[PDB]
Formats: C-alpha cells, structure tokens, sequence
C-alpha cells in the first residue's frame, strides 16, 4: 500500500501523502492557528473562524460549497485544539479535486462578508452551549485559565461578551497572520504526492513565512472554582509537566498509564488503574478518576481528573493525590510499568487505525516536529522510558505548583492550598 | 456528510445522567479537549 | 450624445428635486430587500433619512431648493453592487435547480 | 434625651432615642447576612431581602403594601454580608402601624409557594441592576477570592440558584437566624417603653443564639473577570483586622492617610498620597482609593483602582508601591493628623442623617451589644499612634494578597507579580 | 454611565464593603 511520502517546500509548507488505495480519500490542511494565538483583544476570533468554513470565498460562494460538497457525498470538517486548526475534506477518491479546490478556497481565499459574519455570531452561543452541556468542557477551560497567564489560558470557545463582536477585520487579520505557508502542512491519505504538490502550488502562497509569533505560555498556578450545584463535582488538579516530544513527555505518558488513563473493559473495575484502586479502597460512592496529560509545543499539564459525589469530593481527591505521592516516593514495580507501556503502545497503534486518526497524527507531527516518524520508532521511545523516569515525572508533579479547577457543589471540595 | 454522527446536538436539552459508578467510568478526562465542527456534521468535543 | 439624453432624463425624472439618489427610488422586491439588508449601517441610515425627507417633502407637495438638488454627476449608485451580488446568488440557485 | 439602651433576658437589644422630630424611624437589625449561608442554600438571604412585603400571619401582602402606602410610610431591607436591617419610617403618629407590619415581616412570614415562585424573577432583576456597577461584581469576586467560605458568599443569589430558593429554605433561614439574641430593635423618635412593649410582644418567639456560621477563613486567591469593558476595576487586599479592636482603628487611619474618597468636587485629591503617587506617572484618567472592610471576625485592607486597560498595571503598581513606603516608615505627623481629622469628620457626618445614626446604633448593638457615644469613638481615633498606622501598612504589605480584577485585563498584572 | 475624564472618574473606586438595600416604593441601591 506504498509508503508515506513527506516533503517540505521552499515556502516552508509541508506536504505528506500516503496512497493506501482506499476507495475514500482524506485531505487535511493543518495550521498552527489555535486559540493560543489570540490576545485579550480578539478572544473568540478563532472559534468563529472554526465555525466560518462553508462561508463565501473568493472562488466559491457559500451555496456553491455546501451544494457542491454534498453533491459528491463529501465532508468538510474543522477540528481545533489550543495550538492547531485542521481543515479536513473527505470524499471518494474520484472527487478529491473538487473537495481540494473547496478546501483551498476556504483556507487561502476567505472573504468574511460582513452580513454572513454577523449571521454567524449566533452559532458561537449555540456551539458553546452544546459543548458546555458536558461538564468537563468548562472544567478544562477553567483549568487552562487557572494554569496559565496568557496564551494557553485562552478558551477554545468564544467569551460570552465577545459573541456578536468578533468582526470581519479580526478574522481577516487572523488568517493573514496565522494561515501562512511555514505554518501549514497539507496531508493526504489516499492521494498521490505530485497531486498534493500541484494543489500546494496553485494556492498556499500567502507569505511563505512564520506569520505572527505567538507568546510563550506562562505558568500561573491559580485556582478557578465554579459552584453550580451539579449533582457531581468535576475537579482537575494539575502541575506543569513537559512539552510534547521529549523523554520527560514520554515518562509522563507512561506515568499516565501507570496511574490509569481511562477504562479498557466495559463496566469493569479498572483493576490495573492504581489511582482507581486507591480511591475505591475508601470511597464506596460512584466515582471516576483518571490521570490527565496535556502536552503542548512549549509546555504541558499533568495531573488528576476526578468525578465524584459532592460529599465525597475531598476524599476522592486526597486519595488520588496520595497515590501519586506514593509513586513519587519510589513505590512503582517493573510489572506495573511494563503494563503501562503496553497500554500506551497499544493505544497509540489503535489511534492510527482509522484514516481520521492516522491523518491527525501525521498532521500534528508535521506541525510540531516538521518530520514524520513511523510507529516503530514511537514504540521504542516508549520502551526506552525507564522506571526512574516515571518515578521523576511523578516527583515533579508532586513537588510542582498546582492549578485546580472544580465545578459543582463545592462545599466539600478542597482548595489548592488545603 | 453521508453519515449521521454518533450523537446529534440539541442545545437547551438535558443530555444524560450517570447514577452508577459503572456509567461514571470513562467520563473522567485524560487528554486536552479538541473542538470539531462540520459542514453537515454534528459538532463534537473531546477530552 | 447619449449623456446629454441621460442628464436630460435625470433632470426630467425629478427625484433629484427631492434630494434623492437613483438607488433610493428602486422598487423594493425581494432581491432589493436583501441588497438593502446587506448595506453598511452608515449608508443605510443615509438612505433612510433621505427617503424620510423626500416623503416629508412630497407630503407638502414641495421640492428642495435647486442648490440642494442631487447633481447628476454626484449620484452615488450605492446599492448597485449589493443588488448585483444578490441577483448573482439567486441566478446561481436557479441554475442549480434545473 | 440620651440613647436609652436595654438588653432583655431574651438577648434582644432595645435602643431608643426620642428626638421629638416629626418622623419616626424604627429598625430591626439581625445577624443574618450571606455569611450564614452554606453551599446548599446560597442566595436565600437575597430572596429574603426581596421578600419583605409578602403575606405574613397577621397581614396579607396587599394589606402590607396598601397600609404602608396609606400613611406615606416606607419599608426597607438593607443587607450586608453580616447583617440584615429592616427599617420602617413614617411620621410620629403612625409608627405603631408600621411597627406592627415590621414585626409581622420578621417574626411571622408565611412564604407561600406561589408568592415565592412569583418572586424568583426579582432575584435576576435585582442582580442585573446591581451589576450595572463594575464595583459590585468586583467586590463579590474579591470576597470570593479572599475567603474560602462565609464572607465568600455573595450578597446576590448565584445565577444557578435563581428559581431554586425554596420556601423551606426561607423558613429555615429565618427560624435559625431571626432569634432574639441575634436581634436589636433601634428606635428614633420613639419612646423606649413603647419600643419595649412591641419588642417583647412580638420578638420573643425565637429565643437564643440561632445557627452559627463558621469563622471566615482566608484563602488569598485571585479571580479575574475579562469582559473587555473600557475600564479595568481591580481590588488588591490583604487581611487586616476584625472590627472592634485598636488595629481596626489603625487601618482606618491608614485608609485616610492613603486616600479614602474625594473631598472636593472635581478636585485632584491633593492630600491623598496614593492618588498623588499614581498621578506621578499615569497621565490617563484613573481613580485609586484605599479599601477597608472590617467584619466581626476578620477584615480586608487594600487598594481599589479604576483605570485604562493599558495603564492598569502602571496604576496598580504605583498604588502598591506607595503603600510600601508607608511600610518602610515614611509617614509624617501632619499627614496622620489630617487622616485623623478626615476620619473623625466622616464619622460625625455619617450619623447626621437619621438613616446613618440608626445604622450606626444598630451595628453597635449587634457587633458589640453596647452603645458608645461619638466622643469616645473620636478619642479612640486620637489614641492611634503613628506606629500603629505604619504597623497596619507593614501588615498589608507582608500579608498574603487576594485580587479581583474586571475589564480587558491583557496588561493587568497577576497577584503573584 | 460613561466615565471619560479623571474628574468624573474621581470617587468611583470603592473604599468600604458593599451594602445592598431594597424597599417598598424605592429603587434598589448598592453602596
């Protein structure tokens, strides 16, 4: 099924293509354009930009894009993290030229007409309310606001006061400063490399440079508490860990899977999760606990996420934190680290099974590192991680300053200091 | 797109309750959240 | 000269005697309604006051002083591009519908 | 002639002053502020404040409204974090009627379901009106950020709690905070025996100490409210002292050294050292005052600033730095004499209005359970040394800080910096 | 209300804890 072909053009744009010969083709344009590039004056600009695909472009009207992508059964999706924006077109392999022209019009020639932009402010409210129906969305937003001072402190969602105020000039300035060639990677699964090169030649010649150089994320170490009475309390307690793609980051991944990083068995007991066992020793109420890992280009957050009854919130949090401290005290066997490595490696290989997952991995790799590495190298990097590296990471979390975000009835929730 | 999405999006609608530890299991977050929108697909969030 | 006839007709039409521009007098169908809805707010407010003043003038069966009349060479076709774009979108929808 | 002061075995206080003035004004003061709420009944105090004219055992809602309006009288509820004052004000001849209403409102409410539910919308109205002031939300955020509990509770109902404050919560709240040894009846233009008759005849139902809220516990946290408004309002405080001590007086004298409000219309606030320090460097419109909030078990002392988003830090730092020079022993005698004069004159001017005199007597009767004439208050101000002021300033500087800021905060510093 | 000068901005900063007051036929104030 051929081999991944990865090249970097003189404009700095990256193009990577794997022709797997699958009936469907998937093309993603990955850009360093997340909400970490906003400042205090244009918060929510990139959220409206995420919602702004399928608006009129210089080469195709809004009706043309909607109707002409639905005609071929195609899909146009925009997925944002705090650091990246990925624009994906997926369709059958015979219709990829139409979808690629649409994608290139969307990213390189956006028009941001004032009436279409003013008729899109309502979906900021709709989109954010739908996301905030999950109690974790706002807890993670508050955790980033309380862990950072400036850059990663920015929400993926528009501030409520900024809704109805994100202007077309903010969108134009944003695209002109973040959608540049040396910040972009076009990655096609199920396409030929020369085709992607011709696509990258017909467009994507904005500046061939680095655009606006966003600020370094500054650790804050604060606490945000959202009393809202919800039956459950969601609490996140983190410290600064490491930037993505390092030996320390891999140690933090192994530590996440030592502590427990989500369930493997349906309705199970999370037996191999040491955090879960520590909490279930004393907390006989319904609960969930996992280790939380958030790695970024210039920083990272490692800690614990707990969901519990309002009454038992403190007991769950103290139990989890003391289990982490016990790992920091050098109590960590080789079998548990082998099991954690197996979990991590299996999860990594399973994430790239789908075309969406493999495309996302290749795109993030091309943005963060500017190079592609096969899963075998990733797995042996996981293998290289030693026991002392895990013990460390846990020490760094324990000794590190903490940021906390909780939501629910917090009358029994501790503070960062207690 | 062609496929409907594991979950459609009612705003102003209570989603689901969790009453058991078995249901609560997997709801804790481990990775940073991503936000996804789509022309003809339900919007999603992931953690 | 075509422009002699054009300026003659602009004087004879006489909406300039009311302070109106040509695009103020257009019959408002659905295309024109969307075109007016897409105007920037300053142009919309100018249009609204110009039209209100002209209605106030015709209510008295009066016209403005000749100094205040819209000069033919100063008539701003402010609504023309918005209307052309609205009509282009309608025409595209219809071409799709066939 | 003087203020007659009785303390019944019920623990309820009576304080009466007959000035023979055409209006009578009666206040019932209670230890019932938001500090007595807990995690499960937040906003009950706000609805309770909003519910003074609902049906009671001895008077329907209509009877209360119509009967107070028939005499041209006034019924008002004034709440702080620690106290609730219910005041009736009318002429001398009608005070009995208002007194009767006043005592069916605080000792016999029915809190009928339909009336409470119809009142739930007023919580949203009331809070949205209060929050037209950027200071209201900043002070709520400052108390939340400065305390882990008790004084952390807002004067206003949490938005999630609006429409959820139940009649049973109102009944529980009154039953546990509206007791005799938590109440003081303060009458102006009334006879002390008359006020005593009405007090014992109605306010002897709940007798005792009621429910006890926990000690307010300092956190030293930061709450930031980015909202993009033109100006940035920031409050930076430390723990100072509880009202009822000499240190509280030192903090009051230090507040008037720093600057505690404008004396002269449109003036430059020349005698305010904080304001002068900010005006030496910030050429933009600004305001800076010293903030003082002493309560029964704690108090907050610090600085409040309003400024441009871009000059925010330059204001805040300037203000902060000025305080530190007072901490380093830079504070003259003439400045402290001027501060004492400002404080004494402000105290005497605050009780000029019958409203203010009633408020001062009521707070004295609750906080201390004894009246202290203004001459002794002035003497306590005079006793404060220069070193007491100096720290007070040193304690604020070395003390842990809580900060609450609102506006466009891109240049507002963090409490740690 | 808009505040655009230092003179009108004067005496807008807080110095004491806020008080909330409601009434019967009077507006609800803060202080």
């Amino acid at each position: 099924p051929q081999d991944l072909e990865f090249t970097r053009l003189p404009n700095g744009l990256v193009i990577a293509s794997l022709e797997n010969y699958a009936p469907a083709s998937r093309i993603g344009l990955f850009i360093k354009a997340g909400s970490r590039y906003e400042d205090s004056n244009n918060l929510g600009t990139s959220h409206l930009l995420r919602l702004a695909s399928s608006l009129t472009t210089k080469g195709a009207s809004s009706f043309k894009i909607t109707r002409g992508i639905e005609a071929v059964g195609g899909k146009l999706s925009v997925t944002s993290t705090r650091e990246s924006m990925a624009y994906t077109v997926e369709c059958l392999r015979d219709d990829i030229e139409i979808l690629m022209e649409f994608l290139l019009n969307v990213t390189a020639a956006p028009e941001f007409r004032r009436w279409e932009v003013a008729a899109l402010q309502s979906q900021l409210r709709i989109d954010k309310a739908v996301a905030f129906q999950n109690p974790q969305a706002q807890v993670l937003e508050n955790l980033h606001a309380a862990a950072y001072r400036n850059a990663l402190a920015n929400s993926l969602y528009c501030p409520d006061y900024r809704i109805g105020k994100v202007t077309p000039d903010q969108l134009h300035y944003y695209v002109q400063n973040h959608f540049t060639s040396a910040r972009m990677a076009l990655i096609g699964l199920g396409v030929s490399h020369p085709v992607l090169k011709q696509v990258a030649e017909r467009f994507l010649n904005m500046r061939g440079g680095l655009g606006l150089s966003g600020a370094k994320a500054k650790y804050r170490g604060g606490e945000i508490r959202d009393q809202n009475g919800d039956s459950l309390v969601h609490a996140a307690l983190v410290a600064e860990s490491a930037a993505t793609g390092s030996a320390e980051a891999n140690a933090f991944s192994v530590l996440q899977h030592v502590l427990g990083a989500g369930p493997h068995v349906k309705r199970g007991s999370n037996a191999t999760s040491s955090l879960y066992q520590a909490v279930a020793k004393g907390v006989h109420q319904p609960f969930d606990v996992s280790a939380f890992n958030a790695s970024y280009s210039d920083s990272g957050l490692f800690g614990i996420y707990t969901i519990s009854q309002a009454a038992s919130a403190g007991d769950v949090i103290k139990s989890a934190y003391d289990q982490v401290k016990t790992i920091a005290q050098g109590n960590l066997s080789n079998t548990d680290v082998q099991a954690a490595k197996n979990k991590l490696k299996a999860g990594y290989l399973m994430s790239v099974e789908s075309s969406e997952g493999f495309l996302d991995e290749v795109g993030s790799q091309a943005l963060v590192a500017g190079s592609y590495v096969q899963p075998s190298t990733v797995l042996q990097q996981i293998d290289s991680v030693a026991d002392a590296d895990v013990i460390n990471a846990a020490k760094k979390f324990v000794s590190g300053r903490k940021s906390m975000a909780a939501s629910g009835n917090l009358g029994h929730t501790p503070f960062v200091d207690e | 797109a062609a496929l409907p999405a594991t979950s459609e999006s009612p705003v102003l609608d209570a989603k689901r309750s969790f009453l058991c530890r078995e249901s609560l299991s997997g709801q804790a977050a481990g990775r940073p959240l991503v936000a996804s929108v789509g022309l003809n697909v339900p919007a999603s969030v992931r953690y | 000269w075509l422009e002699g006839i054009r300026k003659w007709y602009y004087n004879a039409a006489g909406f300039n005697k009311l302070g109106l521009m040509r695009d103020d007098t257009i019959y408002e169908d659905d295309d024109v309604k969307e075109a007016i809805r897409r105007l920037p707010e300053n142009l919309y407010n100018d249009r609204v006051f110009r039209i209100k003043r002209a209605l106030d003038l015709t209510m008295r069966q009066q016209i403005l002083p000749k100094e205040q009349w819209t000069k033919y060479e100063e008539d701003k076709f402010y609504l023309e591009p918005y209307l052309k774009e609205v009509i282009r979108e309608r025409k595209e929808r219809e071409e799709w519908a066939k």
